[PDB]
RNA sequence: UUGAAAAGAACUUUGAAGAGAGAGUUCAAGAGGGCGUUCAAACGAGAACUUUGAAUCGGGUUCAGAUCCCCGAAUCUUGGAAAGCGUCGCGGUUCCGGCGGCGUAAGGGCUGGGUCGGUCGGGCUGGGGCGCGAAGCGGGGCUGGGCGCGCGCCGCGGCUGGACGAGGCGGCGACUCUGGACGCGAGCCGGGCCCUUCCCGUGGAUCGCCCCAGCUGCGGCGGGCGUCGCGCGGCGCCUCGCCUCGGCCGGCGCCUAGCAGCCGACUU
RNA sequence: AACGCAGCUAGCUGCGAGAAUUAAUGUGAAUUGCAGGACACAUUGAUCAUCGACACUU
C-alpha cells in the first residue's frame, strides 16, 4: 500500500497540493508519454511537455494521427494548445481548444542542452533499477 | 544593454554612481511619458528601469558592507550591526569557552575516578 | 510714497544706484514725475510746463523714461 | 445639392490634375532617394514641390482651393504610416536595404488624390531583393490587385476584406487590425461607407454594412505586416492633424484660440503638419488642448516589433457606370522581389491570374463589345 | 438647451443677481456654447445678455404724504398710537430749552447787557422752570434792567 | 577666613563633564540620503488648468514628495534643469500628493523649460 | 455550485431602450452569467415636473481658489486716474476672447446792529515788454498736369491636358472641340510720387493783456430835457432812483420796551 | 497599528521610497485579464521555489 508515515493518503489534502501548487512543480504534473519507437532511441518513458515540440492527441474529440506541434503551454489552467487543433467560434474568428498533457503522445522531441540532462538523468536511473535483480 | 548584477561587481564606485544617476533620469522621463497618454513600449519599461535601479544599489551596498567586515575583523569592538544577530536570548547565552568551565575541585574528581566501561555477565 | 516738494533733491533721489525707473504723467493742469526706488515711489508734482520739458532733458542716462501721456 | 458629383467633365479633369501632379512628384521623389537622404528634407522637398506647382497652375483665378491635401509621410521598416518629422525631431539618415514608404496627397477644389508606395533603398540594377521583405511586399501588392479587381458595384466591404485575409495568410503575413480605406467626396477626405480589414468584434459589430454604388470615388490603403498585424504607437509624436468641422467648443486658453484661428485662416478641414507654423512651440501647446477636446483628429504614427517589415499601397479609384477605374498607381516593378511564398489558393490564383492579362489597355474591354453579336 | 451654467456666470460678470439677467430666447444656441467668462463678456457687448433695470419702488405715494404731514394733515387725535412721551421725549424738550436759554443768557454777558450779578442770578432762574420760552426770558430782562437802572436814578 | 559662605543655601557645585569619545561607532556606515533630487520631484502636471500657468503666469507645476519643503523644492528644480526659480508655493492635495507651483525667473521662460522636459 | 471545454450566444428583424422573434454553440439552454400657478418656444423618442421668455491692502483674474495667483502700493493732498464704474462709438466673430469718446397761533439758528476823511486789498491811466489771423519763413500732404504702376474689363493668337464619333474574324492607328497657362491689341478704367498750389508750426507790428511809473477811487444802470444814425446802436446834465468796491486807522458817528435780512426743523 | 508601492488596481494578498521586490543558490522555458519587453537556454537563464547576502518610511 503505502508504508510512509510522512506522505498522506488524504483526499482533500492531495487535491490542495494540486490545485494551488506552485508553477515549477506544476511543470512536471503536466507530463506526457512518448511513442513506442522513441522509448527505444532513448531509454525514457515520459517527459515534461515543452513549448514547441510535435505531439498528437490520442483520446477525445480531436483524436487523430496528425502530428501537430505544441504552440502554447498554459500551466495556470493545466492545458496545452495544438496548432491544427482549433475550433470555429460562432463569430467567425477561430480559437484553440486546450487538452490535457496526459492525453497526448510526443513523437518529436525539442532537444537542446537542458533536455539532454533530464533525458540522460532519467536514462541512467533505469539501468540502476536492473542491477537490483541479480 | 543588459544590466547584469554579477557584471557590475568588479567596478569602482564612480561608475556605479555614474550608471545609477542616469538610470534615475530615464525613470523620471517615463513618468513624464505616463501623464501624457504614453505607449506600452515606454510604460512596460518603468518596471525594467526600477528593478535595474534596485539592482545597481544592492551591488553598491553589498560591496560597501563587505569592506566594513574586512576592516573590523581583528577588533575588540565592532559596530552594533557588524556583530551577529541570531536572536536575543541566544546572545545572552554564555560563550563557548565559559559554557563548560570546571573548578579545580571538579577536574580532580574526574581525573581520579573516570567512568569505566564495565560489563556484567550472567 | 513720499512727495518731494523741491526739484533739486529730486535729481539726486533719481540718480541713486537703486532707482529703477521714471514714469512721467502729464495731467491737464500739471506734470507728475514718479521715480521708483527700492522702498519708495517718490513723486514730484510741478505745474510750470516750460520746466517739465527742461526736467525730462535733465535726467541721468541708463534710467528708464517711459512716459504715461 | 450644390456640390457637384463626377457627372461633369471638369470634375474628372481636376481628379486627373491632382493624380498626375501626385504621380509626377512621387516618381521624382522616389528617384531622388539614396542611402542617406534626410527624411525631414524629403518631407520639405515634397511639400515644396506641391506648393511650387500649385503656385504654377490656375493662378488667374484667385479663389480656387488647391494644394497640399495630405502631407508627405516617409516611414521606415518597422514603422507603419504617417511619419512626417519635425525640426526638433530626430531624423533618420537612410541606408542600403531599408523599406521606405512614401505617402502624399493633393487636392483641387475640394477633390482629393492620395497615393502611397513601398520599396527598398538602393537595391542595385543587377542585384535583387529576397526574403521576408519580398514576402510582405508581394503580399501587399497582391492585396492591392485584389482590391483593384474585387471592388465592383454591388459588393460589400466583406468580400475584399476576407480575400485580403486569404492573400496575406497565403503569404503567411497579416493585415493590421482596424484600418479604414476611405470614401472621398467634395472637401470630405473621409465619409462613412469605407473598407475595414481584420476587425475586432466591437469594431465589426459597429461597422455598418454597405454596398459599392455608382459615381463613387474611393481611396484604398493596404498595410500588410510581416509579423502579427497588431500595430500600436510607441510614444512617437503625432505631427499630422485634421480639423473636424461639426465640433463646436470655445477654447479657454489664448494660445489654442490663436492656433485654431490660424488653422481656419490657412486650411479649412484639410490635413496638415506642424512644420508649417515654424514657431512650433506655441503650436504644440495649443494642439494639446485642441486634440483633447476633439477639435483635431490626429494621424497617429504606429510601429511594430523590432525586425518587422510592413508594406503599404494606397491608390484612389473612380466608379463610372463602366465600373471602377484606376487613376493613380505607385511606380512598382513586381519582378525584383523574389518571394518563395505566394498565394496558393487555386480559385484565388485564377482570380488574381485573370486580371494580369487584363491590364493591357483600357479600351480593349469596350472594343470587343461590338464583336459580341458578330458571330 | 439647459442654461443653468450660463445664467450663473452672467450674474457674476454683471455683478448682479440672477433675477436681473436676461438671456435672449431667440439666439439660444449662441448663448448655450459659452463655457467661460470672456465668452460671456463677448455676448454682453454684442447685446444678447442684458442686465435688466431695477424694479420700481417709487416714493411718490409716500412723499406727497410727507408734504402733507409736514403741514399736519394726518396727525389728529386718532392717528397717533404712542404716548406723548414716546412720540417726542420730554427729556429732550428740557434738554433743548436749557440749550436755548443758557446760550442766549450767555449772549448777554459778553455783549454787556447784563452784569455777572444778574447773570448768575438769572441762570438759576432758568434752571427752576421760571421762563417758559425765549420771548419770555428776553423781555423779563428788559423790565428787570429798567427798574435796576432806575435804582441808579 | 578662607572657607567662607555668605550664601545661606548649599547649592550643588559644578563638576566637570567630559564629552563622548567612544571606542567604536554605533552604526556601521552613515546612511545614504534617500530624499535626494531625483526623489523630490515625481512628475509634472499636464492638466488644462495647469496650462493657464506656463504662458499666462510663467510657472511650472510639479508633483513633489510630501516630505519636501520649499527650499528642497527650489534646490531641486535648479539642480535638475540648470534654471532659476523665483518663488515656490505648495498645497497638499486631497488625493494625498503635494502640488508645487514653482515659478521661474523672469529672465527665463517656462514655455521653453517645458520644451526640454516634454509636457509641451 | 454554468458547462468537458466559453465553444458566453455571429448574422437578420421590431423597439430609443430594457426586452423580444428566427439563427447559431452544446449530448443538453427543460445548463443563458446568483446559470446542476398660467401661457408660448426649444432639446428630446418621450414634457404637469427640465431650460429660456412673459404675467496687508487696492484692482484684475477661474468651469471650480483667492486679503494666498498676477499687477501695483506698502510694513485736503502723495497712492490718484494711467485703476474702477456709468454711457457712447468703431473693428471683429474660437487671432477677433481687441480699442477710443465724454462723465464721475406758539416753539429756532446765522450775519451786519451806522456818519465822514487818512492807510491798504485795490479799481484806473501813461512809457516799455508778452500772445497772434495776415504779408512772410521751415515746410507735411485727399488738390490742378506728367511717369513706372493694377500683373484688370473686353476681344484675338499659339502651345498643352481632357473628352468624343468611327472600325476590324484577343489586335491598333488616323480626324475635331474645349479647359489650364502665356503672349498680344494701353480699346477701357483704379492706386502712389515731383512744381506753384491746399494745408499747419515760429519771430516782429495792430489788436487783447502784463511789468515799471501816477491817486485811494473806478467801472456801470434808470426817468425828464437834447434827440443823430451806418443787424448794430449811441450821447451830456439833475435825480426825493443808484451800487457810493471793500477792510484798518482817525475829527468823525451811538440800536438801548431791540431791529433788518437770510436760512431751518419737526411738533402741540 | 498607520500610511505608501502594479502599465491598466478598488478588496484580499505580498512588500517598504531597492517598495506584488534586489542579490545569491537550485530549477530550466515561461507569466497571463489585456498589452509590452526580455529570454543563443553555455558569451548564462523566463519562471517558480528556497533564503544564508543587502535593504527595511511613521
Amino acid at each position: 500500500m503505502k508504508f510512509n508515515p510522512f506522505v498522506t493518503s488524504d483526499r482533500s489534502k492531495n487535491r490542495k497540493r494540486h490545485f494551488n501548487a506552485p508553477s515549477h512543480i506544476r511543470r512536471k504534473i503536466m507530463s506526457s508519454p512518448l511513442s513506442k519507437e522513441l522509448r527505444q532511441k532513448y531509454n525514457v518513458r515520459s517527459m515534461p511537455i515543452r513549448k514547441d515540440d510535435e505531439v498528437q492527441v490520442v483520446r477525445g474529440h480531436y483524436k487523430g494521427q496528425q502530428i501537430g506541434k505544441v504552440v502554447q503551454v498554459y500551466r495556470k489552467k493545466y492545458v496545452i494548445y495544438i496548432e491544427r487543433v482549433q475550433r470555429e467560434k460562432a463569430n467567425g474568428t477561430t480559437v484553440h481548444v486546450g487538452i490535457h498533457p496526459s492525453k497526448v503522445v510526443i513523437t518529436r522531441l525539442k532537444l537542446d542542452k537542458d533536455r539532454k540532462k533530464i533525458l540522460e538523468r532519467k536514462a541512467k536511473s533505469r539501468q540502476v533499477g536492473k542491477e537490483k535483480g541479480k | 544593454a543588459k544590466i547584469k548584477a554579477r557584471d557590475l561587481r568588479g567596478k569602482k564606485k564612480e561608475e556605479l554612481l555614474k550608471q545609477l544617476d542616469d538610470l534615475k533620469v530615464e525613470l523620471s522621463q517615463l513618468r513624464v511619458a505616463k501623464v501624457t497618454g504614453g505607449a506600452a513600449s515606454k510604460l512596460s519599461k518603468i518596471r525594467v528601469v526600477r528593478k535595474s535601479i534596485a539592482r545597481v544599489l544592492t551591488v553598491i551596498n553589498q560591496t560597501q558592507k563587505e569592506n566594513l567586515r574586512k576592516f573590523y575583523k581583528g577588533k575588540k569592538y565592532k559596530p552594533l550591526d557588524l556583530r551577529p544577530k541570531k536572536t536575543r536570548a541566544m546572545r545572552r547565552r554564555l560563550n563557548k569557552h565559559e559554557e563548560n568551565l570546571k573548578t579545580k575541585k571538579q577536574q580532580r574528581k574526574e581525573r581520579l575516578y573516570p567512568l569505566r566501561k564495565y560489563a556484567v555477565k550472567a | 510714497p513720499r512727495k518731494i516738494e523741491e526739484i533739486k533733491d529730486f535729481l539726486l533721489t533719481a540718480r541713486r544706484k537703486d532707482a529703477k525707473s521714471v514714469k512721467i504723467k502729464k495731467n491737464k493742469d500739471n506734470v507728475k514725475f514718479k521715480v521708483r526706488c527700492s522702498r519708495y515711489l517718490y513723486t514730484l508734482v510741478i505745474t510750470d510746463k516750460e520746466k517739465a520739458e527742461k526736467l525730462k532733458q535733465s535726467l541721468p542716462p541708463g534710467l528708464a523714461v517711459k512716459e504715461l501721456k | 445639392q450644390q456640390e457637384q458629383t463626377i457627372a461633369e467633365d471638369l470634375v474628372v479633369t481636376k481628379y486627373k490634375m491632382g493624380g498626375d501632379i501626385a504621380n509626377r512628384v512621387l516618381r521624382s521623389l522616389v528617384e531622388a532617394s539614396s542611402s542617406g537622404v534626410s527624411v525631414l528634407s524629403l518631407c520639405e522637398k515634397g511639400d515644396a514641390m506641391i506648393m511650387e506647382e500649385t503656385g504654377k497652375i490656375f493662378k488667374k483665378e484667385k479663389e480656387m482651393k488647391k494644394g497640399i491635401a495630405f502631407p508627405t509621410s516617409i516611414s521606415v521598416n518597422n514603422c507603419v504610416c504617417h511619419f512626417s518629422p519635425l525640426k526638433s525631431d530626430q531624423d533618420y539618415i537612410l541606408k542600403e536595404g531599408d523599406l521606405v514608404k512614401i505617402d502624399l496627397g493633393v487636392h483641387v477644389d475640394g477633390f482629393i488624390a492620395n497615393v502611397a508606395h513601398t520599396f527598398v533603398v538602393d537595391v542595385a540594377q543587377g542585384t535583387q531583393v529576397t526574403g521576408r521583405k519580398a514576402d510582405v511586399i508581394k503580399a501587399a501588392h497582391l492585396c492591392a490587385e485584389a482590391a483593384l479587381r474585387l471592388v465592383k458595384p454591388g459588393n460589400q466591404n466583406t468580400q475584399v476584406t476576407e480575400a485580403w485575409n486569404k492573400v496575406a495568410h497565403s503569404f503567411n503575413c497579416t493585415p493590421i487590425e482596424g484600418m479604414l480605406s476611405h470614401q472621398l467626396k467634395q472637401h470630405v477626405i473621409d465619409g462613412e461607407k469605407t473598407i475595414i480589414q481584420n476587425p475586432t468584434d466591437q469594431q465589426k459589430k459597429d461597422h455598418e454594412k454597405a454596398e459599392f454604388e455608382v459615381h463613387e470615388v474611393y481611396a484604398v490603403d493596404v498595410l500588410v505586416s510581416s509579423g502579427e498585424g497588431k500595430a500600436k504607437d510607441a510614444g512617437q509624436r503625432t505631427t499630422i492633424y485634421k480639423r473636424d468641422p461639426s465640433k463646436q467648443y470655445g477654447l479657454k486658453m489664448k494660445t489654442s484660440r490663436a492656433f485654431f484661428s490660424e488653422v481656419e485662416r490657412r486650411f479649412d478641414a484639410m490635413p496638415f503638419t506642424l512644420r508649417a507654423f515654424e514657431d512650433e512651440k506655441k503650436a504644440r501647446m495649443g494642439v494639446v488642448e485642441c486634440a483633447k477636446h476633439e477639435l483635431l483628429q490626429p494621424f497617429n504614427v504606429l510601429y511594430e516589433k523590432e525586425g518587422e517589415f510592413v508594406a503599404q499601397f494606397k491608390f484612389t479609384v473612380l466608379l463610372m457606370p463602366n465600373g471602377p477605374m484606376r487613376i493613380t498607381s505607385g511606380p512598382f516593378e513586381p519582378d525584383l522581389y523574389k518571394s518563395e511564398m505566394e498565394v496558393q489558393d487555386a480559385e484565388l490564383k485564377a482570380l488574381l491570374q485573370s486580371s494580369a492579362s487584363r491590364k493591357t489597355q483600357k479600351k480593349k474591354k469596350k472594343k470587343a463589345s461590338k464583336t459580341a453579336e458578330n458571330a | 438647451s439647459m442654461l443653468r451654467l450660463q445664467k450663473r456666470l452672467a450674474s457674476s460678470v454683471l455683478r448682479c443677481g440672477k433675477k436681473k439677467v436676461w438671456l435672449d430666447p431667440n439666439e439660444t444656441n449662441e448663448i448655450a456654447n459659452a463655457n467661460s467668462r470672456q465668452q460671456i463678456r463677448k455676448l454682453i457687448k454684442d447685446g444678447l445678455i442684458i442686465r435688466k433695470p431695477v424694479t420700481v419702488h417709487s416714493r411718490a405715494r409716500c412723499r406727497k404724504n410727507t408734504l402733507a404731514r409736514r403741514k399736519g394733515r394726518h396727525m389728529g387725535i386718532g392717528k397717533r398710537k404712542g404716548t406723548a412721551n414716546a412720540r417726542m421725549p420730554e427729556k429732550v424738550t428740557w434738554m433743548r430749552r436749557m440749550r436755548i436759554l443758557r446760550r442766549l443768557l450767555r449772549r448777554y454777558r459778553e455783549s454787556k447787557k447784563i452784569d455777572r450779578h444778574m447773570y448768575h442770578s438769572l441762570y438759576l432762574k432758568v434752571k427752576g422752570n421760571v421762563f417758559k420760552n425765549k420771548r419770555i426770558l428776553m423781555e423779563h430782562i428788559h423790565k428787570l434792567k429798567a427798574d435796576k437802572a432806575r435804582k441808579k436814578l | 577666613k578662607k572657607k567662607i559662605r555668605t550664601s545661606p543655601t548649599f547649592r550643588r557645585p559644578k563638576t566637570l563633564r567630559l564629552r563622548r569619545q567612544p571606542k567604536y561607532p554605533r552604526k556601521s556606515a552613515p546612511r545614504r540620503n534617500k530624499l535626494d533630487h531625483y526623489a523630490i520631484i515625481k512628475f509634472p502636471l499636464t492638466t488644462e488648468s495647469a496650462m493657464k500657468k506656463i504662458e499666462d503666469n510663467n510657472t511650472l507645476v510639479f508633483i513633489v514628495d510630501v516630505k519636501a519643503n520649499k527650499h528642497q523644492i527650489k534646490q531641486a528644480v535648479k539642480k535638475l534643469y540648470d534654471i532659476d526659480v523665483a518663488k515656490v508655493n505648495t498645497l497638499i492635495r486631497p488625493d494625498g500628493e503635494k502640488k508645487a507651483y514653482v515659478r521661474l525667473a523672469p529672465d527665463y521662460d517656462a514655455l521653453d523649460v517645458a520644451n526640454k522636459i516634454g509636457i509641451i
